[PDB]
Formats: structure tokens, C-alpha cells, sequence
């Protein structure tokens, strides 16, 4: 597949374990972030002091999650989980496993 | 606007 | 040209009004941000009522961007202290006609 970069938010929909998430392609970040309101409450988290040059105390998934796209490509990511965030943010941890290129005409 | 970077 | 997305920082080097800047490709940002520490002090910046979700300074003038293939256009970046890297937002990336592609 192919997606132009425009002033529109560049978005991707995929599954993490059984659940569907939509988020913004975020090439500026090496890690993925899930909005806490979208986090399934039974999924375990670990508090961290990881400095995200966002917040410096994010929660993180305890477990690796299996990501899957609509073409059934898959792999593992371990996202941070942050409140007060308007959109999920797909970072280069995930984008690198989907073999995404940036291309110019 | 919205600005989503961090190391 | 082509640039894979990897764990490495995806970077672009270009000119803004004939000074060279290097920055991170930032698809999550609507607007471009230049480090105040990199900002030529003679280039005027102005206060804004704009919030970034911060009340930041902005280039008073439109800048002409140019890439190494001599493509060009205009941007008016925000200018913010205490950032690690310049951030190329979709304002600039949309004008360079950039695709994201999967094999």
C-alpha cells in the first residue's frame, strides 16, 4: 500500500493482540504510544522512569503485544500508555517492522 | 496545532 | 530519492533562505519547528496566541525552502528553545510530495 503525506493526519489502523487501534504515523518517535483511555484495562502495565524528551514517567505494556495489519503482516511491539493524549502514536519501532519507505516522485 | 518527537 | 523508516532518526538536510538546516522528518507534526539555538538572530520572530498541544515564537517572514534537487517552496516555522533536533512537519513534507510506501 501507499499513503501521500498531506496536511491531513497520516493514519494506520491495525490490531494489537485481539483489539483494533487507529493511530497517527509518528516518524519523530522511536517508540509507540497508546492513549490510556484506549488501553484494555485487563492488560498489564509497568510504571517506568523512561525519559520521552511527552512525559518522563510513562506506563508501559508489561508484555510484548502482537501487532497485525490488514494484510496479515505481524510482529511484536511494547508500547507506552499515556493519559491526556488525543491520538495513538505509531513510532518507528512499529513502522520499521512494517518495512515502510518514504519515497518522492 | 498538534506536535506529536522523543528519544 | 528513497529513505527506509528504521530505528535510526529519519533526517533531511535542506536550505531555509540560503542557510543549511538538518532535521528529523516528523510526520506527527502539522507545523515545522526550528531550534531557537539554530535560529539566525537577525531573522525576526514574533509572539503568537497559537498553542502547540506551549505559546511559541514564529518566523515573522515566510522562508523559502530548497532541497538538494532544487525543489522549493515556502514555510513559516515555529522557533522553540530546549529541543534536541529541528522537526520537519507535514507543512514542509506535503510540499515535497513525499509518499509512504510498503513493499
Amino acid at each position: 500500500w501507499v499513503q501521500p503525506i498531506t496536511c491531513q493526519k497520516p493514519s494506520l489502523t491495525l490490531w494489537l493482540d485481539d483489539k483494533m487501534f487507529t493511530g497517527l504515523i509518528n516518524t519523530g518517535a522511536d517508540v509507540t504510544i497508546i492513549k490510556l483511555e484506549d488501553w484494555p484495562p485487563n492488560w498489564p502495565i509497568t510504571d517506568t522512569l523512561t525519559n520521552l524528551r511527552q512525559s518522563n514517567n510513562p506506563k508501559q505494556s508489561s508484555k510484548y503485544l502482537t501487532w497485525r495489519d490488514k494484510e496479515n503482516n505481524s510482529g511484536l511491539i511494547k508500547p507506552f500508555v499515556i493519559p491526556n493524549l488525543p491520538v495513538n502514536l505509531w513510532g518507528r519501532d512499529l513502522l520499521s517492522q512494517m518495512k515502510i519507505m518514504m519515497c518522492s516522485p | 496545532p498538534y506536535v506529536f518527537a522523543m528519544t
